[PDB]
């Protein structure tokens, strides 16, 4: 069997195991807790064996397995340069969001370890999958494992929440099926060799981009339709919140590498100028309100917003400098968004039992080490040099300027405002004043769990911020597979 | 993926459920011989759905063929 | 803007309209079998105007959306 | 085979008055349908578009014997409801096959397993679905007006007689009047569209009426108007049969009113007769040719009714708090996808139309027993809820309500992910069957030009599922208002099991308590086989589809 | 093309929508709970049918009526005339919001069912071999490059082989400058 | 022919009532936040 | 779920954060609430989609030197 | 023509029924008697005894139909007393 669909049965082995215990002890719920986590050691333990035997410039796909038996849907997994990192990030992450919620969940626990190790079986698909349609099915399949993670596991608005996300993801991903469809009619099928070949005409390749764009701009999500994230980012439970945020958010900057980019070139040109408003209408608006959030875990939700309007526009640039930034924007959010809910959410909704930031002052006094690590997550946040999210922001609006030159200066305002909403909270809660007197008792500073998952993704963010060519080797080959265009005296050869 | 394979596994897929959904439990000693029945009969039906794939492949190779002379043979007559 | 019109013209427009729009169209529904029969003949009536006056798509859709809006209108 | 049966089981209901009979009669009702299917089964050796049997008044084609082998499985499932009682008594002490095969158990059963319930005591029921579903499969294979007409009537009767079969239940009554004189109207419809066929064509035979149709679709005394005409009378009274909008009104009254375990076979065989019906009336109905014919093709009305259906049956759902009123609106909405895949006459949307016909059967089944068993399930449970204690016959549909579902997953917790598993097919999510079925559906109609349809297909699909997150949010978001009872459990309260041999001789008493009575394993099993088929469709899919392919190759085949 | 009378086309949609809900009225009346009397279908239900009439009336003649001031048939008429009609629709519920809010309803839904082709009658066919032209449509993999460029154009990153000396030109005619750009070498 | 508790529109306003969404008029709240003080 | 530490969690504060989590139920549309959510909404993105559509390609910088020229087009 | 008046008398009996039960019994039986005496009239025109067998058949129905709706309306008056719809 093909060491890609290792990584898929590993969380169903251990979602079997869990099952299957308790049957053979009234047995404790620490050990379904760590049965748990052990196998999502195992995936992140293979994950690195298929890094290590990647190949960095391969124009094929790789750890294929030869199927030869067709059928109508079949599962077709390849990794790529382009899709590697994405699925690295993925088996990184899992681990820690487990870790965080460790002693938060209190009820229903072999009910959250299964969603959790369901859904890491399903977004470590939808990287892995060679079709557009299969990457459609389970782009949509981790829908109601999150319907049940919010309203079992999430907070006082928890109902309204899990509406908001399935049916906006509902109705956004149905648009995208239509596209999809049509492709597949017109080429006969969506496994990606297929598709890559063909050439639309222009007017289809104008129909196929407003249903794929209608989707991502529901799933980026762009500033007129991000309140099922104001909502879903937020009631959800840590852990959810750490998938929602620094997994899922990426399966459609991951899907624009495959679904636009390569196979309707012209009507990305040609549309670009679209993109880029709506992108620079979402750096502003939701810079401005991410200023005058009263909830801790809403302002961070909303700076997720602002961060993927900036990698949106990287993707459109037509540049490998813009779509490399991209990636490294996405994956530099996957680690500094995890750690921010981990402070927002799982710190002082832990202590406070409140996320409203008029009850916090002067952490600092009593929380030294929170205050550490939850200044260079703010400032990673901000996008300061030596951290990933650096490179990631420089690399992205470098391209959407050479691409349009004007709304990359208004995409640039970022610089400016997401270091004002960052160093405004965090001057808010760690400093500006003292210890706040709304705290009728002392809180104890973080717990030996606290800190090693804070500072194993603040690691992250650093070492990937000083030497990014660690993801950078992998993606230059790969990535150089979707720019369109041509330079006078370098093409046609002869 | 294999049939025989996937079907016999379908039938011990179906007696756990059955048991989650009695919240009875699985692996009582005395009821183990139901796992090697369900299998079973999850290994006997992908046999016959075997055959009926075998004969299936058959039946569209023929009409993929046939839509082949009608197609041919119209674009012959045409050729007047 | 966000806690406003983005709502009331999308997720809570939408859902304060639909639930309005279908107690209406449920208030029809009164298990009377001698109110049934005359719906069944009014749907009957409209088919064969449909599909023998050969009459334009369109005025079908006028028909149809104008209706929809009286079910949101109550009283 | 099936009249053998229902001739047989006649004379033998016919000198009996005894209620005890009754679960032998539905048992021998299931060994009857199962003969049915190795004769249908070997049936299936040559291919042709149709043979005329019996003078020309019936057909056989390869659609034909595949659809009366499900009809005949769907009844199998269905009867198993009657078949068995719904609970029964486990131990670990009684498990193995020499235990099962030829040690016994002795106790006292009759509160335990219901022994006399109502359903367990109709000693007819077991040959009213026999004569339902012999309409069903003649309606399948008539060949003639008159044939449909007689067809027709022997499915709707019996219909009407197994909604009225709960004598005692006002409830039940009046929803097989409502039934009778709703259904009567469009017998009057579907007998005034075949009369003016003949009227005007001399003929009943439907390859006549075909070949007249045929000659006449040419791109002068006589237009042959009426056979448009005709039949969009004639699918006015069909329209009605299936509930697709405007004609819907009685299906959510009719299917709340009867006990549940009659709207398991009154609100799924009907539609899978009717469906297989239309199809290929409407192949042979087509203009190839664009002529003033197609300007009033009578899938006009099956274009309208869709997209009223989906409207209608997706929109009015969100205000019902009853379940059986629910899942009756769920219905329409799914025949709004029928209807659409029906009216677009493609190879592809044939093939998605035999997809979602059989897939959408097999899974408001399971919709079905999910709810009968978990009415069955409470009970060992008991509840202060002032609103249930209201309710009417709660022996006939113990769930009502679909705040009775509250807190469901901490009574039952697979028990309510197969019940999210079947409603999350509804839907359409992937990776479910649900959603291979609407895609192959707006696939069909984008690649034909049903774009606009398309669009307000997957809007109303939204707003259909925000009714079925309702039910889901209700089983699992909250805790349930039904809590043990308490004397099932007084450790005081145990009821002594004793265990046989074969020769009647105790092998061991035993000592039990309501932690030893269980769901019966029909139930179990059927529940687990089709959760299973929904969510392991993409790895099972070689053959049923390939059966479509197939189906529709010949269908439209030369 | 050849002109149509608006106020006469419009009229018969309002005779053929009012008519309708004349009908619409009949069914109030005969459901009506209490002793109304038949000349309460044109008292207690007459805006009934009143709306019908305004509704059709505006349609027809507005597109009727922008199909004549176009000088053209299209599915953009279709959408003019259910503007209008929408905001005919909302006049009667008196509210502001819902004049604009039902003339969108409606304006784009007419539009959207006229640019997608005629659905509910029957689809135009194209009477062409499907697998020829889905066929064409698939292994039509490279095109000619003059082909591509009109749709796009020259630049943003696609310099076409010339594009320099083209360019040349085109910043000459407009600009009126000749290019010569500086060698940024001290010898040769 | 039904019973009221079955098909009355009544327990639909029981259920899903009116007064779940709010309409006050620009005197009972002019910030538009909920008669906030 | 865990217990918290003690919090004086004010009464009026409280009441601050169910005014706005409930806020958007009073939204109505009034003419100042129009005319806000048209040039946020449209006016100023149509503006900027303008300027985007007329500039786009307009310049580039990539290896001109003296003597040639920015713009492009 | 008298086909379609009596066919019409049916329908009307339809549209003007706001309490009588018995009433649509009886004008599902009138269309039947229209559209059985529309083929018994076509068939003495066309020479052909199959327009002859059919109404037959429709005569056998629609006497069955009467056996079910009397019986079931029995049914119903048994619990209920009154075969009338409050309005
Ligand atoms: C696409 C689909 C593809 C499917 C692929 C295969 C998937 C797996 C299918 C496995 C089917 C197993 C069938 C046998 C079974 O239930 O085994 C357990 C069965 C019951 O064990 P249990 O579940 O622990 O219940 C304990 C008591 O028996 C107490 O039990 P109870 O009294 O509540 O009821 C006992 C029995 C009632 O039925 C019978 O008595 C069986 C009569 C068969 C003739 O229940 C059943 O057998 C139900 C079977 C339903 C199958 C169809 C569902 C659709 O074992 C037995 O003792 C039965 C005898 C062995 C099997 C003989 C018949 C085999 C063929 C049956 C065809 C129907
Ligand atoms: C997911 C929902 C599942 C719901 C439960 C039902 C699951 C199965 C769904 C339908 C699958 C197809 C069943 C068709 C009928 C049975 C055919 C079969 O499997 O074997 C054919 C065989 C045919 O046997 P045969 O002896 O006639 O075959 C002779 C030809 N040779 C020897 C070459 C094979 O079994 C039968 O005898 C048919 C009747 C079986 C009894 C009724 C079974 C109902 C099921
Ligand atoms: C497509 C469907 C949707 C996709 C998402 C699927 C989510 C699946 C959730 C996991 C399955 C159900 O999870 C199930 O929760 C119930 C809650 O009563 C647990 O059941 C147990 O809960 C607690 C645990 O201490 C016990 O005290 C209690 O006695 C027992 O009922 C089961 O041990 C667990 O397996
Ligand atoms: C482009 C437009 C957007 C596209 C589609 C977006 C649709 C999202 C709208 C969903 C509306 C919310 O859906 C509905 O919310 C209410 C709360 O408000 C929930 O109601 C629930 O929360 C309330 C909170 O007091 C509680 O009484 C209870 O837990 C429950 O009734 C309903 O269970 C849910 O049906
Ligand atoms: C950035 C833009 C985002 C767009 C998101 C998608 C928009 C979805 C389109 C339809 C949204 C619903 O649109 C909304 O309709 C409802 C009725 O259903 C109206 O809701 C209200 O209308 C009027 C006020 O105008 C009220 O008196 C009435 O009681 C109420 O129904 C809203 O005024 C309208 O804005
Ligand atoms: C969960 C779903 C699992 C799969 C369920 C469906 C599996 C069964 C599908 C069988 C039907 C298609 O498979 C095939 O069809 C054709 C046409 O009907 C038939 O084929 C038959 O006719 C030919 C023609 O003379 C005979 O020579 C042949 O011996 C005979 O088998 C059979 O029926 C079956 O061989
Ligand atoms: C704006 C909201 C989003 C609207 C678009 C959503 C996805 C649209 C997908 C592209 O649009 C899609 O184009 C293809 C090819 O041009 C059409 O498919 C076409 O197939 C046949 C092929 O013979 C054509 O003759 C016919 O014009 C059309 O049906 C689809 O009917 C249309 O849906
Ligand atoms: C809101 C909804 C707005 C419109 C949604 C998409 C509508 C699609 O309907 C549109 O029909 C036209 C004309 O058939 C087709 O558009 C295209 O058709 C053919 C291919 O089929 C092309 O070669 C042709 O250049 C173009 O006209 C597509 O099918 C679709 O782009
Ligand atoms: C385009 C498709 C997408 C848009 C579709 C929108 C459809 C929305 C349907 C909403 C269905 C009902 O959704 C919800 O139902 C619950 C039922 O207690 C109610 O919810 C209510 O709960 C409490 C009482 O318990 C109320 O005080 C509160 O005002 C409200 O939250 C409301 O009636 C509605 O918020
Ligand atoms: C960081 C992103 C940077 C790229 C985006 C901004 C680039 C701006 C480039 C501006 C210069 C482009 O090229 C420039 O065109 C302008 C057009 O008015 C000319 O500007 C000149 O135009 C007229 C003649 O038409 C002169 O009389 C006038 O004094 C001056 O405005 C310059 O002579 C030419 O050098």
């Amino acid at each position: 069997m093909s060491l890609l669909y290792v990584l898929l049965i590993i969380p169903i082995i251990g979602i079997f195991l869990i099952s299957t215990i308790d049957s053979f002890y009234f047995f404790n719920v620490s050990y379904y807790k760590k049965i748990a986590l052990i196998t999502t050691i195992l995936n992140l333990i293979v994950s690195l064996i298929i890094y290590i035997l990647f190949d960095f410039s391969n124009n094929q796909f790789q750890f294929i397995q030869e199927n030869l038996d067709l059928s109508f849907y079949d599962i077709y997994l390849g990794v790529d340069g382009v899709s590697i990192y994405f699925v690295l990030l993925t088996t990184i992450i899992m681990p820690i969001a487990l870790v965080s919620n460790w002693n938060s969940i209190t009820n229903n626990i072999k009910s959250y370890l299964i969603i959790m190790l369901l859904l890491e079986t399903l977004l470590l698909a939808v990287f892995l999958v060679l079709d557009v349609l299969l990457f459609y099915i389970f782009f949509e399949s981790i829908l109601p494992p999150l319907f049940i993670l919010i309203g079992l596991f999430g907070s006082s608005n928890k109902v309204r929440a899990s509406f908001y996300i399935f049916l906006y993801t509902l109705l956004g991903s149905l648009f995208l099926l239509l596209s999809i469809l049509t492709m597949s009619s017109i080429v006969g099928t969506t496994y990606f060799d297929v598709l890559l070949k063909s050439s639309f005409e222009y007017t289809t390749q104008l129909f196929l981009f407003f249903g794929i764009f209608i989707a991502f701009a529901v799933k980026t999500p762009v500033w007129g339709l991000n309140s099922w994230l104001l909502r879903a980012h937020v009631e959800s439970p840590l852990g959810g919140s750490i998938v929602l945020a620094a997994i899922v958010l990426k399966l459609s900057l991951y899907g624009v590498f495959r679904l636009i980019l390569p196979i309707l070139p012209q009507a990305s040109l040609n549309l670009t100028y679209i993109v880029y408003a709506i992108g620079a209408i979402t750096v502003l608006y939701a810079s401005f309100s991410t200023l005058r959030t009263v909830d801790v875990k809403e302002l961070i939700a909303y700076s997720s917003v602002a961060h993927a309007a900036i990698y949106l526009m990287g993707v459109f640039s037509n540049t490998i400098q813009g779509l490399e930034g991209a990636i490294l924007l996405g994956l530099a959010h996957g680690f500094v968004s995890s750690g921010l809910f981990i402070c927002a959410g799982g710190i002082l909704y832990d202590r406070t039992g409140t996320r409203l930031i008029y009850f916090f002052r002067g952490l600092t006094q009593i929380m030294p080490l929170f205050s550490l690590f939850f200044f260079i997550l703010c400032l990673g946040n901000a996008g300061t040099p030596l951290t990933l999210n650096f490179v990631g922001e420089f690399m992205s609006l470098y391209g959407t300027l050479e691409r349009l030159p004007i709304a990359g200066m208004l995409a640039s305002t970022s610089i400016i405002f997401s270091a004002a909403y960052s160093i405004y909270m965090y001057n808010r809660i760690a400093f500006g004043g003292s210890v706040s007197l709304y705290f009728i008792d002392c809180f104890r500073d973080l717990t030996k769990r606290e800190f090693f998952i804070l500072f194993t993704l603040v690691s992250f963010t650093v070492i990937l911020g000083i030497y990014p060519s660690f993801v950078l080797d992998g993606l230059h080959y790969n990535i150089s597979s979707v720019v369109y265009g041509i330079e006078p005296n370098a093409s046609y050869l002869t | 993926v294999n049939r025989i394979l996937f079907w016999t596994g379908f039938g011990l897929a179906v007696r756990f459920w059955q048991l989650g959904i009695e919240m009875r439990p699985f692996f009582n000693r005395k009821s183990l011989w139901a796992y090697p029945l369900f299998g079973g009969v999850g290994a006997s039906f992908g046999y016959w759905l075997q055959s009926i794939d075998e004969k299936q492949t058959k039946m569209l190779e023929e009409r993929k063929q046939a839509i082949l002379e009608k197609r041919a043979r119209r674009a012959q007559r045409q050729a007047e | 803007l966000d806690k406003g019109s983005i709502e009331l013209f999308g997720p809570y427009g939408l859902e304060r309209g639909l639930v309005k729009l279908s107690k209406n169209i449920s208030s029809l529904s009164t298990s009377h079998v001698t109110t049934y029969a005359l719906y069944i003949l009014v749907g009957f009536i409209l088919y064969l105007i449909y599909n023998n006056l050969l009459l334009d798509y369109s005025y079908l859709l006028l028909i149809i959306i104008l209706l929809l809006l009286l079910m949101m209108i109550g009283e | 085979m099936i009249m053998i049966s229902i001739l047989s089981l006649l004379l033998s209901t016919s000198v009996t008055l005894r209620r005890d009979m009754s679960i032998l009669f539905n048992r021998i009702s299931i060994i009857a349908l199962a003969y049915c299917i190795l004769h249908d089964t070997m049936s299936l050796s040559f291919i042709s578009k149709g043979i005329g049997l019996h003078g020309g008044l019936l057909h056989i084609t390869n659609l034909t014997q595949i659809f009366h082998i499900f009809i005949f499985i769907i009844s199998i499932l269905i009867l198993q409801l009657t078949s068995f009682y719904p609970r029964k008594v486990w131990i670990p002490e009684y498990s193995s096959l020499k235990d099962i095969f030829f040690n016994k158990i002795l106790y006292y059963r009759t509160k335990i397993i219901n022994k006399m319930g109502e359903h367990m005591k109709i000693i007819e029921y077991p040959l009213i679905l026999l004569f339902v579903i012999s309409g069903a499969v003649f309606l399948i294979s008539t060949n003639d007006l008159v044939s449909i007409f007689l067809s027709i009537e022997l499915q709707s009767y019996g219909l009407y007689l197994l909604s009225t079969i709960y004598r005692n239940s006002e409830l039940s009554t009046t929803g097989g009047l409502i039934y009778f004189l709703l259904g009567g109207l469009s017998s009057c419809f579907i007998l005034l569209g075949t009369s003016l066929l003949y009227v005007n064509s001399g003929t009943t035979s439907l390859d006549g009426l075909y070949i007249l149709n045929s000659i006449s679709d040419v791109n002068s005394w006589y237009k042959p108007y009426y056979l448009n005409f005709s039949l969009l009378i004639f699918s006015i009274g069909f329209l009605f049969k299936v509930s697709a909008a405007p004609f819907h009104f009685w299906s959510p009254d009719v299917y709340d009113a009867i006990p549940t375990i009659v709207t398991t076979f009154v609100a799924i065989i009907a539609k899978i007769s009717i469906f297989i019906f239309l199809l290929e009336l409407v192949y042979y109905t087509n203009s190839n040719a664009n002529s003033y014919l197609s300007e009033f093709s009578w899938t006009y009305a099956l274009l309208i009714s869709s997209l009223l259906s989906l409207i209608i049956g997706t929109v009015v759902g969100l205000t019902q708090f009853r379940i059986k009123r629910l899942l009756a609106y769920s219905t329409i909405s799914h025949v709004g996808f029928i209807l659409l895949a029906l009216s677009v006459s493609s190879i592809e949307s044939t093939q998605a139309f035999i997809f979602y016909l059989i897939q959408y059967s097999i899974s408001n089944l399971n919709a079905f027993f999910i709810l009968i068993t978990i009415g069955f399930s409470l009970y060992g449970y008991v509840t202060n809820n002032k609103e249930y204690k209201s309710l009417l016959d709660k022996n006939n549909s113990p769930i009502q309500l679909i705040s009775q579902l509250k807190g469901y997953f901490y009574i039952n917790p697979l028990l309510s992910l197969s019940l999210a598993i079947t409603i999350f097919s509804f839907v359409g999510v992937p990776p479910l069957v649900g959603f291979f079925a609407k895609q192959m559906v707006l696939s069909a109609a984008l690649d034909n030009g049903y774009i606009f349809l398309s669009l307000i297909a997957i809007i109303t699909s939204v707003i259909g599922a925000v009714y079925y997150l309702n039910v889901i949010k209700e089983i699992f978001f909250y805790s349930p208002e039904h809590e043990v009872n308490p004397v099932l459990n007084e450790s005081d309260s145990n009821f002594s099991l004793r265990i046989l041999n074969e020769k009647n001789v105790l092998i061991r008493s035993v000592l039990l308590k309501g932690r030893n009575i269980f769901i019966s394993s029909p139930f179990s099993i059927t529940i687990s086989i089709i959760t299973n088929v929904i969510l392991l469709f993409i790895f099972m899919n070689k053959e049923w589809l390939s059966m479509g392919t197939i189906l529709v190759q010949i269908l439209f085949s030369a | 093309y050849h002109p149509k009378d608006a106020v006469h086309l419009g009229l018969k949609g309002a005779a053929v929508v009012g008519g309708i809900g004349l009908l619409f009225a009949a069914v109030r009346t005969s459901l009506a709970r209490k002793n109304v009397g038949p000349w309460a279908i044109f008292t207690r239900n007459g805006k009934l049918a009143a709306t019908f009439a305004a509704v059709g009336g505006a349609y027809d003649f507005t597109r009727a009526a922008a199909a004549n001031l176009r000088e053209k048939e299209d599915w953009v008429n279709n959408g003019i005339g259910g503007l209008f009609a929408g905001a005919t629709m909302g006049l009667t519920t008196g509210r502001i919001p819902r004049v604009l809010g039902f003339a969108a309803l409606t304006g784009v839904v007419l539009a959207t069912a006229e640019y997608a082709g005629s659905g509910l009658r029957g689809v135009f066919k194209r009477d062409v071999d499907e697998y020829e032209r889905k066929e064409f449509l698939r292994k039509n993999r490279r095109r000619p490059i003059e082909e591509t460029l009109a749709e796009i154009g020259e630049g943003r990153g696609i310099k076409p082989p010339g594009y320099y000396e083209r360019r040349a030109q085109r910043l000459k005619e407009k600009y009126g400058v000749d290019i010569n750009p500086v060698c940024a070498d001290p010898d040769q | 022919f039904l019973p009221e508790a079955m098909v009355g529109r009544s327990k639909i306003d029981e259920k899903y009532p009116d007064s779940d969404y709010p309409t006050l008029t620009d005197k009972e709240d002019p910030d538009m936040n909920g008669g906030y003080i | 779920g865990l217990q918290h530490y003690k919090i004086a969690m004010d009464p009026a504060l409280v009441r601050l954060g169910s005014m706005i989590s409930n806020r958007y139920k009073y939204f109505r549309w009034t003419k100042r609430t129009a005319l806000v959510s048209f040039m946020y909404v449209v006016v100023v993105p149509s503006t900027i989609g303008y300027l985007a559509y007329k500039t786009d390609g307009l310049w580039d910088l990539r290896a001109k030197r003296r003597g040639d020229l920015i713009s492009e087009r | 023509n008298i086909t379609l008046i009596l066919f019409l008398i049916g329908i009307l009996g339809f549209v003007l029924n706001r309490k009588n039960i018995i009433l649509m019994l009886i004008s599902i039986e009138i269309m039947l008697l229209s559209i059985t005496f529309l083929i018994l009239l076509s068939s003495l025109n066309m020479d052909d005894i199959i327009g002859q067998t059919y109404a037959i058949y429709i005569i056998v129905v629609a006497g069955a139909e009467s056996a079910i709706g009397l019986g079931i309306l029995v049914a119903f008056y048994r619990l209920r007393g009154s075969i009338a719809i409050e309005y």
